[PDB]
């Protein structure tokens, strides 16, 4: 699970910035 | 009336887009758009995610097997559109860097084929994702 969250978090992230971006 | 699981496979598994009816069709040039610009504007974001799993494989090539797990986690875990997007954009990346950078063949079908039959409960949401960012 180590790497996993790390890399999910980095994909997480990025809808994050997506709604931000268009809304 | 529509149904997206082809819609993916077209854009993923490069399945012959007159496979579509008029609505799927639509439906596809809206994903294409708004992944691309996922894809733009992210760029170097998944190419740290890309080049991270690249340096774990145990032959050096992009393997969807690798990232398989980790998505579907993902998306459990958080269920925005824009989640989901981001993983069709990833993956999306991921097939061409995979056709464009190994040196060595993947056998991924039944790793992808999960993911997008994952994405297609999700449909509902996707298509209001693609379709408020037509405009």
């Amino acid at each position: 699970d180590a790497s996993t969250k790390k890399l999910s978090e980095c994909l997480k992230r990025i809808g994050d910035e997506l709604d931000s971006n268009m809304e | 009336n529509y149904n997206i699981e082809k819609v993916l496979n077209v854009y993923l598994r490069d399945l012959r887009i007159e496979s579509l009816n008029n609505n799927e069709l639509e439906i596809l040039i809206m994903i294409r758009e708004c992944c691309e610009v996922i894809k733009k504007d992210y760029k170097t974001e998944f190419n740290e995610i890309c080049n991270f799993i690249l340096q774990n494989n145990v032959k050096s090539c992009y393997d969807i097997n690798d990232v398989k797990n980790i998505i579907i986690e993902t998306i459990n875990s958080d269920f925005r559109p824009s989640v989901i997007l981001a993983s069709i954009s990833l993956l999306s990346i991921i097939i061409k860097k995979k056709k464009d950078e190994n040196n060595e063949v993947v056998d991924d079908d039944l790793a992808l084929n999960e993911l997008i039959n994952k994405f297609s409960s999700y449909q509902k949401d996707i298509i209001s994702f693609v379709e408020k960012n037509k405009k």
